[PDB]
């Protein structure tokens, strides 16, 4: 391969970023899949997009990156598929889920549906493969649970679906639907967009949290009925004090487990609530943005006195457990690396500091500015 | 179409156990549309909810009923059914059964009928259906039903076609521990003779049911 | 529980005059809400549900109305075949609870006690006592005392009367009393009296027979 980008520069510190030698995989070193044809995120030049992952046209151009992770992967039914004019889920069939991203059209774990049907030759459904379905993330149609196994406490395998469109709905009004379950929190810490369609939380009885959403906030429609009927009564809920968490904002949760939280009485950490952050003390290096609670970069180097990282990414932070570099605080200090004007340069490797140049060639490892280097 | 027929026993005995079922004129008890409930009305009171069920185990009884009830759902004869064990002096009531729509209304919507039960010691009683022709323009003769336990008594005058202008007084608890009502009905003076009335009396805890044909004096 | 404490328990009003009634819920129902009314004989018959709507049909009169804790029946303009007991009914937490009631009663004119009297018989008295039963349609007002005359003087108490409700289409009521008595004591008289003491006549009438006759 002639070489990606550019090349090690020595003002930026970074390979970057343009041109010298084209690319691709046709075997021909030029540019760039003309037409016909996209390119690999490893700086190749293919034709059909590397299944897993997808392609994409930022400028025009055919990039084709990492489908992170589940890819997307769109399925159908329940009748029809697939799939097929089919009571609930069951049981079966199930299995025609594994890695399904998000599945147009409705779903119904109705209890006709763990209990085995022989009359159809069906055994009953084991919870376990119930978590099929976490690789779920969107709902065309309609969530519809009717039946759930009482030694669970939440919609636990429904914990990534992170949307319920319109799109069809449980009777013509009635998008999202849980009658009379036995768990505890609904448990949906993914799902904040309900597209279109009612939602119904009818008789669940064990059934705490659930109304501390603002639902209106998750609803892309017009006049959406939100019916939170016969449930726990928050004092029974009080009581126990399935309160949200002390350290969830006033906008709600789903659970109490702070990741069960809307948005944060504090700061978050990256998917859950926390505390506050950790900056300041160690433990994955840490530091604040957006309320957010980033980590810093590898390469710094903490302190009781400063702070680690004035922000993201590599250069700009306090200190440096491999070098420095310009900015640039590097893992290992490059060596071998070529080109720019044909260049493998070529740099190490004086104390207290950066890296420096060497002198032609010298693939072997040498030392200072002078001359004595590569015997 | 649909109906909820209240069934079973008018006396039960305190410390025994009240049973009663429902049914489930024009449609399938088993779907997820309905919770079929239960509530009851001490007489002379406030309704009380008892508990509800739906196709598949999920009862959620009241608390207040304190764990005597349960519901349970014979599909077969396509109803389901109370207990509620430990009947007391206080249990004595109507007990409803109901159904409620989920989807339409979140709310009781069809009640049967409702059914009496009257918890107590002994002991069962059919009555006698006296007639009252009467003695004098628009007349007014009647039945009288005397002793009989337990009140509901029900009664009706040519098999729900002489309706009109009739009054069944409420209940008498004379002394006897024993139950009476008086009921009558103003016809034309004129023509006693032709449109003639037996009245279709009943007391179905006894078994009895009889309908004295009230003759002129 | 989560009380619903329906008010004001009894409300006599007359035909298309506003009618207003009212829960207040312990804790917030939000809207979830629903009223009813149990005519004698049958009983419930959801009206409105959610605050709010009528279900279908009854009739556009009925009126509520409210959210909260606190919310409110409006009958617009009432019927006498308005006589019933109105309630509450929550279903936003278990457990349901319904108000304590109201019992509505419609105002009418003043009518007055057309009373019969059927004496005793042998398919009565052939066993071993007989009654003899006074009426009394089917009048009007409530408070109405009764008088008893046994072939002479007194009275008092060991004869007994049972009054309907309101009736459903005039709303008049309609009494019943009755003379018991051994097949020996009315027996050992001649011709029991009936009269009963009415402000709707002047003029306490005496209606009555000799068995008999
Ligand atoms: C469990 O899932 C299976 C599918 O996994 C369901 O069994 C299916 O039952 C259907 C009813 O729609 C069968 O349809 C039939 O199609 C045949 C030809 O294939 C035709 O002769 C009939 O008109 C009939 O309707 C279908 O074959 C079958 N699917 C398969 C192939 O297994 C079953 O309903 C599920 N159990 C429940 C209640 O969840
Ligand atoms: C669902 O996704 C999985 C990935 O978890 C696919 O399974 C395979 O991955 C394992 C090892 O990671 C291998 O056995 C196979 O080579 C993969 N299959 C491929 C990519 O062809 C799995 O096939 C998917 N399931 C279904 C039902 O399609
Ligand atoms: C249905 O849910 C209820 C609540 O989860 C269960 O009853 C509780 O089970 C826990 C288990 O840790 C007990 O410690 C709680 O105290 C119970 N709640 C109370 C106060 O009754 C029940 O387990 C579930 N049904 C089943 C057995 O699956
Ligand atoms: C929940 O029920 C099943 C038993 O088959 C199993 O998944 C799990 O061990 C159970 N026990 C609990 C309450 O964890």
């Amino acid at each position: 391969t002639c070489p990606p980008l550019m090349l090690y520069n020595p003002t930026t510190y970074q390979m970057d970023v343009n041109p010298e030698g084209k690319y691709s995989f046709g075997a021909t070193c030029v540019k760039k899949c003309p037409r016909n044809y996209v390119v690999t995120d490893h700086g190749s030049c293919v034709r059909a997009c590397g299944a897993d992952s997808y392609e994409m046209e930022e400028d025009g151009v055919r990039k084709c990156k990492k489908c992170e992770g589940p890819c997307r992967k769109v399925c159908n039914g329940i009748g029809i598929g697939e799939f097929k004019d089919s009571l609930s889920i069951n049981a079966t069939n199930i299995k025609h889920f594994k890695n399904c991203t998000s599945i147009s059209g409705d779903l119904h774990i109705l209890p006709v549906a763990f209990r085995g049907d022989s009359f159809t030759h069906t055994p009953p459904l084991d919870p376990q493969e119930l978590d099929i379905l976490k690789t779920v993330k969107e709902i065309t149609g309609f969530l519809l649970i009717q039946a759930w196994p009482e030694n669970r406490t939440d919609l636990h395998a429904f914990e990534n679906l992170e949307i319920i469109r319109g799109r069809t709905k449980q009777h013509g009004q009635f998008s999202l639907a849980v009658v009379s379950l036995n768990i505890t929190s609904l448990g949906l810490r993914s799902l904040k967009e309900i597209s279109d369609g009612d939602v119904i939380i009818s008789g669940n009885k064990n059934l705490c949290y659930a109304n501390t959403i603002n639902w209106k906030k998750l609803f892309g429609t017009s006049g959406q009925k939100t019916k939170i009927i016969s449930n726990r009564g928050e004092n029974s809920c009080k009581a126990t004090g399935q309160v949200c968490h002390a350290l969830c904002s006033p906008e709600g949760c789903w659970g109490p487990e702070p990741r069960d939280c809307v948005s944060c009485r504090n700061v978050s950490r990256g998917r859950e609530c926390v505390d506050k952050c950790n900056l300041l003390e160690g433990e994955p290096r840490e530091f604040v943005e957006n309320s957010e609670c980033i980590q810093c970069h590898p390469e710094c180097l903490p302190q009781a006195m400063n702070i680690t990282c004035t922000g993201r990414g590599p250069d700009n932070c306090i200190q440096c457990a491999h070098y420095i570099d310009g900015p640039h605080c590097v893992k290992t200090c490059p060596a071998g690396v070529m080109g720019e004007n044909n260049t493998l340069v070529w740099k190490y490797a004086d104390a207290g500091h950066v890296c420096h140049l060497c002198h032609p060639n010298c693939t072997y490892g040498c030392t200072g500015p002078g001359l004595e280097g590569c015997p | 179409q649909v109906q909820l027929q209240e069934s079973g026993p008018g006396l039960v005995k305190p410390s025994q156990t009240l049973s009663l079922t429902c049914t489930v004129s024009g449609g399938s008890i088993s779907s997820g549309d309905y919770y079929w409930s239960w509530i009851r009305q001490p007489p002379g009171k406030g309704l009380e909810w008892i508990g509800y069920i739906y196709y598949s185990g999920s009862t959620d009884y009241n608390p207040s009923l304190k764990s005597r009830v349960t519901m349970s759902v014979d599909t077969s004869k396509n109803q389901f059914s109370l207990k509620v064990n430990s009947v007391t002096a206080a249990d004595t009531a109507v007990y409803y059964c109901a159904r409620v729509s989920i989807f339409g209304v979140g709310t009781f919507d069809y009640w049967g009928q409702g059914t009496l039960v009257t918890v107590s010691s002994a002991s069962t009683k059919g009555p006698s259906v006296f007639p009252l022709a009467p003695s004098s323009g628009t007349a007014a003769l009647g039945c009288l039903v005397k002793d009989y336990f337990p009140e509901p008594v029900t009664v009706s005058w040519n098999s729900g076609a002489l309706t009109s202008g009739v009054h069944t007084f409420p209940a008498v608890l004379q002394s006897s521990g024993l139950y009476s009502l008086s009921s009558v009905v103003t016809v034309p003076s004129s023509s006693l003779g032709t449109q003639t009335y037996i009245c279709n009396v009943n007391h179905k805890p006894s078994n009895t049911k009889v309908d004295k044909k009230v003759e002129p004096k | 529980e989560i009380v619903m404490t329906q008010s004001p328990a009894t409300l006599s009003l007359s035909p298309g005059e506003r009618a207003t009634l009212s829960c207040r819920a312990s804790q917030s129902v939000s809207s979830y809400l629903a009223w009813y009314q149990q005519k004698p004989g049958q009983a419930p018959r959801l009206l409105i549900y959610d605050a709010s709507n009528r279900a279908t049909g009854i009739p556009a009169r009925f009126s509520g109305s409210g959210s909260g804790t606190d919310f409110t029946l409006t009958i617009s303009s009432l019927e006498p075949e308005d006589f019933a007991v109105y309630y509450c009914h929550q279903y936003g937490s278990t457990p349901l609870t319904f108000g304590g009631g109201t019992k509505a009663e419609i105002k009418r004119t003043v009518a007055a006690p057309s009373v019969f009297i059927f004496p005793p018989s042998d398919e009565q008295l052939k066993s071993g006592t007989a009654s003899v039963v006074c009426l009394l349609n089917n009048f009007y007002p409530r408070e109405a005392k009764v008088q008893w005359k046994v072939d002479n003087a007194l009275q008092s108490g060991n004869s007994q009367e049972s009054v309907t409700e309101q009736d459903s289409k005039d709303s008049t009521y309609s009494l019943s009393s009755t003379l018991t008595l051994s097949k020996a004591d009315y027996e050992k008289h001649k011709v029991y009296a009936c009269e009963v003491t009415h402000q709707g006549l002047s003029s306490p009438v005496t209606k009555s027979f000799n068995r008999g006759a």
